[PDB]
Order: structure tokens, then C-alpha cells, then sequence
């Protein structure tokens, strides 16, 4: 399914994964087709920091969801 | 069979058909200086560098070997920058390869993502940044800011966003003027311009100016812009503009017109004001005093609860200033249950 | 702090590899003290790792970090001023840098000297002014 990932300057890319997806994975696939080092991304839905190990189910990610990135350094 | 590969294969780069990562038989120093040495010492030194820039413009004419070029360099000895990237640290080569890398960039504005999902013009342009030497600033800056002008949205955005990294420090102030020209152009494009002029060098004045042109049109903007603007108004106060710009803030801001995004950049907008409050006494201390000179009206609001408590929690040497103004504010009638 | 830390870096290599990292994206910084901040660093990184780990690991990762280091010298002047003050220091605590480090030096010097004789003044001061604005800084304090 269609998913979007929001940037803090209001870049806007879609991910296409699944909730048996872990967030590594999005964080994999981010680094893939944006060149964000995974170690510098940070992700915010709902008001609450992804964790790493978990999946999109173990928080309630549907489709046409925006998550929030953070980098942890400024421009990567 | 082109001096271009030749050389690069002397230089000790093998340069192979176009589907997978290029190898690399030396150290990138060990590279770098030799082929800089191997170009010094073969004559006609002024006159190679074209037949050099030549070859490398007929070889990167094809798609998947100039996107080869475009990808990180096989380790033997295991990943490393990119041939393109490599090439970019020698001074001498240097500026026609800025010019033929800005040459061919408008022929791939629609073609983007292609096969392997990969943005060749955000290749090309992260090919640029972190640069350790600039050679020439003016002609990279004209450049730079002819291909924001004519490029499509979301690439120039990448273009923009990216410009901290790559700019030297000779062209900051100019770059200062252009974005600003940009900025009443659109206001689609306010919030990376913003974030940029938040992250360049520039004189307070004219910080001054574009935090005016910012500042009276706040309440025209919705909560996703509102981290990257208010961060760009804590890192623009000087040392005398403290109170006014804090009470202006604390004023105009609203947090209710705009109340899932919501609550998550509402979290944003207050990780950026606990990072502002943390290592500037001036703005978290300008922010208590302009707390106490509002006791007056009984009309303040959800905001000065939230930031007490939030310059509570991080700073600690004002902790005793916070306890002694909550005691004398709610001693006066003033935060109550509602 | 960056003093007291490195004897994790010299254990650690993941740590380095945060810390390289923190420096040379902390010299495109804005505010002030950052620059000087990564020159320290970087000038710490060079001193304390290794006499001349593997050496073959060393020697170009000082190459490396040099390599950074030719940002801070089209930097400002204070940022300037600390390269030229350390690099004495570097030189003594790591010799064989030398080669380098002069090199770094010496095209330092070549924008401003003037290597033609019977030409009166020998540096160019004209060079070491920043006017701009009305706004007039010293860089590079020749």
C-alpha cells in the first residue's frame, strides 16, 4: 500500500510497503531512494517517535498515513 | 582507447561496461594526486583538460554507464565516493566539470526514476555537496541559481534545500539577495528558503528585514510551516530585539485555529522551542520577564502554561525564577483550573 | 571534552566514524563557535592517532582529514588563526604528516606572495581584506 513520509522543509515522498513491514525497512527503503543515512533518520506518527524494531502494525499505520522526519544532523 | 579512460585506468580506476559499482585499485588520495601529477607532467598541460572533459562527455552520453560514474567507487582494498565525486576534489579539473555537469541537467527534468527508482538530477546535485575547496564562487552561484529559476518544483526544492552544504563562504550574502527575490515570487516556496537563510551567513540587517517580511504574515500560516518558521524567528533576535520579538511571538501564535498531522507537528514546533530555550539564556530568560508583564490582562493563554513548564523542565539555573513567578502569578488571580 | 573522550576512539570505531562525521558536517555550520569547534576536532584527530591499529589505516585517514582541513583555510580568520597555531603542535606529536602539512602550508602562502623580483612589496595586503557592504574584516592574518 501508498504511504507518505513528510520532511521538516515539507518534501514529500511515497513509500510503498506493507504492515508486515518493520521500520527498518522504511528506513532502508528511504535510504534507497532519498540517500538519508538510516542512523540519521527519525520518524514521528501520531505524536509518537517510531521505534526501530517494531512494525507499521505494532503502530496502527494504514494507508495514505504521513509520518514526520527528523534528521539528527543538519542536512544528513 | 579515448586518453579520458586511459588515463583513469593509469590512475589507477578501472572503469567497467555500466551495471555495477566501479572498482577502485588505490587509496582516493593515492588517486587523486596521481592523476593530478600524470596531468602535470604530460605536455601540453593547459590544452589536456579539454580532450580530458571531452572524452568524459562522449563516455557519459549513455544513460547507465554516466549513472555508473554517478555511483559509489568499489573498495578493494569496501565503498567510497563516486568517480564524478573523485574527480571533483582536483582543483585543475575542476570548474569544466561544474560547467558540463550543469550542461546536461535540463535533458533529464521529466525522465526521473527510471529503473531502480533512483532521482538522477538528486545524483547530480549530491554530487555537489560538501565540498571541501570551491574554485570559482560567481560562476557556480549564477549557475546554481539559473537552475532553481528554470527547474520544475519538487527538483528545485531539492536544489534549495541542498544549498548549505555546497556554497563557499564568498557567496553567501549574494545568494542572501536571490533567494529573498524568490520568496515574493512564490509562496509555495516559503518554508526551504526559510530553513536556508535560518542555516546561511548574512548580516543581521538584512535577518532583520526578511524577519519582518515573516513575522506580519504569521497568522496566514498553517501548523506544518510553523517549526520552520518560528525556528528561523529564535535564531534571527539579536541581542536588543529580545522582548519585543518574544512578546510579538507569544502574541500572534494561536495553537487552536490549527487544531493526526496536527498533534505530531505541534510536538515538532515544541522540540524546536525546547532546542532554541536550551543553549540561549537570552530568549528563555526575555521569555520568563515577558510572562510577568502580562499578569495585567487575565486574558493569557494555553501557551504560557505549557512553556513554563517546558523552560522548567530543561533549563536549571532559572528554575527558582519559575517557582517565585508561578507563586506570585497565581497569588494574583491569575492561571487558575480552567 | 574532545581531549578526555579519545581514548574511545582509539578503542571504538564506530564512534570515530559518528565523531569525523559530527566535524566536517558541523564546519558548514552558521553559528560561530562550531567552526572552531570542528577545527579542534580535527585538529585533536590528528594529533593523538598515530606516532607512524593497522598504519596503513592511519596514514590516509589523516589524508583524509587534511583533505577537510583545506575547508577551514577559505574560512574566516579566526578559524584560520587556530589552523596555524596547531599545526606546530601536530608536527610534533605526528611527524610523518610533515610532507602534508607544509604543502598545506605552502599554497597558503603562494595566492599571496608575488614570486617575480623587483617588484617592491613582496606579499599582496590587498588580498587579506574582506570589504564588503561597508563591512571590512581581516581574513587570512598573513
Amino acid at each position: 500500500m501508498q504511504i507518505f513520509v513528510k520532511t521538516l522543509t515539507g518534501k514529500t515522498i511515497t513509500l510503498e510497503v506493507e504492515p508486515s513491514d518493520t521500520i527498518e525497512n522504511v528506513k532502508a527503503k528511504i535510504q534507497d531512494k532519498e540517500g538519508i543515512p538510516p542512523d540519521q533518520q527519525r520518524l514521528i506518527f501520531a505524536g509518537k517517535q517510531l521505534e526501530d524494531g517494531r512494525t507499521l502494525s505494532d503502530y496502527n499505520i494504514q494507508k495514505e498515513s504521513t509520518l514526520h522526519l527528523v534528521l539528527r544532523l543538519r542536512g544528513g | 582507447d579515448s586518453i579520458f579512460v586511459k588515463l583513469l585506468k593509469i590512475s589507477g580506476i578501472i572503469l567497467k561496461t555500466g551495471e555495477s559499482q566501479n572498482q577502485l585499485a588505490v587509496d582516493q588520495i593515492a588517486f587523486q594526486k596521481k592523476l593530478f601529477q600524470t596531468l602535470r607532467r604530460h605536455p601540453s598541460y593547459p590544452k589536456i583538460i579539454e580532450e580530458f572533459v571531452s572524452g568524459l562527455e562522449s563516455y557519459i552520453e549513455d544513460e547507465d554507464s554516466f549513472r555508473n560514474c554517478l555511483l559509489s567507487c568499489e573498495r578493494l582494498q569496501s565503498y567510497s565516493k563516486s568517480l564524478i565525486k573523485l574527480l571533483l576534489g582536483i582543483d585543475i579539473l575542476q570548474p569544466a566539470i561544474i560547467k558540463t555537469l550543469f550542461e546536461k541537467l535540463p535533458e533529464y527534468f521529466f525522465e526521473n526514476k527510471n529503473s531502480d527508482e533512483i532521482n538522477i538530477p538528486r545524483l547530480i546535485v549530491s554530487q555537489l555537496k560538501w565540498l571541501d575547496r570551491v574554485v570559482d564562487g560567481k560562476d557556480l552561484t549564477t549557475k546554481i541559481m539559473q537552475l532553481i529559476s528554470i527547474a520544475p518544483e519538487n527538483l528545485q526544492h531539492d536544489i534549495i534545500t541542498s544549498l548549505p552544504e555546497i556554497l563557499g563562504d564568498s557567496q553567501h550574502a549574494d545568494v542572501g539577495k536571490e533567494l529573498s527575490d524568490l520568496l515574493i515570487e512564490n509562496t509555495s516556496l516559503t518554508v526551504p528558503i526559510l530553513d536556508v537563510l535560518s542555516s546561511l551567513r548574512l548580516d543581521p540587517n538584512f535577518l532583520l528585514k526578511v524577519r519582518q517580511l515573516v513575522m506580519d504574515k504569521l497568522s496566514s500560516i498553517r501548523l506544518e510551516d510553523l517549526p520552520v518558521i518560528i525556528k528561523f524567528i529564535l535564531h534571527s533576535v539579536t541581542a536588543m530585539d529580545t522582548l519585543e520579538v518574544i512578546s510579538e511571538l507569544r502574541e500572534k501564535l494561536d495553537l487552536q485555529h490549527c487544531v493526526s498531522s496536527g498533534q505530531s507537528c505541534i510536538i515538532l514546533l515544541f522540540d524546536v522551542i525546547k532546542s532554541a530555550i536550551r543553549y540561549e539564556k537570552t530568549i528563555s530568560e526575555a521569555w520568563i520577564k515577558a510572562i510577568e508583564n502580562t499578569a495585567s490582562v487575565s486574558e493569557h493563554k494555553v501557551f504560557d502554561l505549557v512553556m513554563l513548564f517546558i523552560i522548567y523542565s530543561t533549563n536549571t539555573q532559572t528554575k527558582k525564577y519559575i517557582d517565585r513567578v508561578l507563586r506570585n502569578k497565581i497569588r494574583s488571580g491569575c492561571i487558575q483550573e480552567q | 571534552l574532545l581531549k578526555a573522550v579519545q581514548p574511545l576512539l582509539k578503542v571504538s570505531m564506530s564512534m570515530r566514524d559518528c565523531l569525523i562525521l559530527v566535524l566536517r558536517k558541523a564546519m558548514f555550520a552558521n553559528q560561530l563557535d562550531a567552526r572552531k569547534s570542528a577545527v579542534a576536532g580535527f585538529l585533536l584527530l590528528l594529533k593523538n592517532f598515530k606516532v607512524l591499529y593497522n598504519s596503513v589505516a592511519n596514514e590516509t585517514f589523516c589524508l583524509e582529514i587534511m583533505d577537510s582541513l583545506r575547508r577551514c583555510l577559505s574560512q574566516q580568520a579566526d578559524v584560520r588563526l587556530m589552523l596555524y597555531e596547531g599545526f606546530y603542535d601536530v608536527l610534533r606529536r605526528n611527524s610523518q604528516l610533515a610532507n602534508s602539512v607544509m604543502q598545506t602550508l605552502l599554497s597558503q602562502l603562494k595566492q599571496f606572495y608575488e614570486p617575480e623580483p623587483d617588484l617592491l612589496p613582496p606579499l599582496k595586503l590587498e588580498a587579506c581584506i574582506l570589504t564588503q557592504g561597508d563591512q571590512i574584516s581581516l581574513q587570512e592574518p598573513l
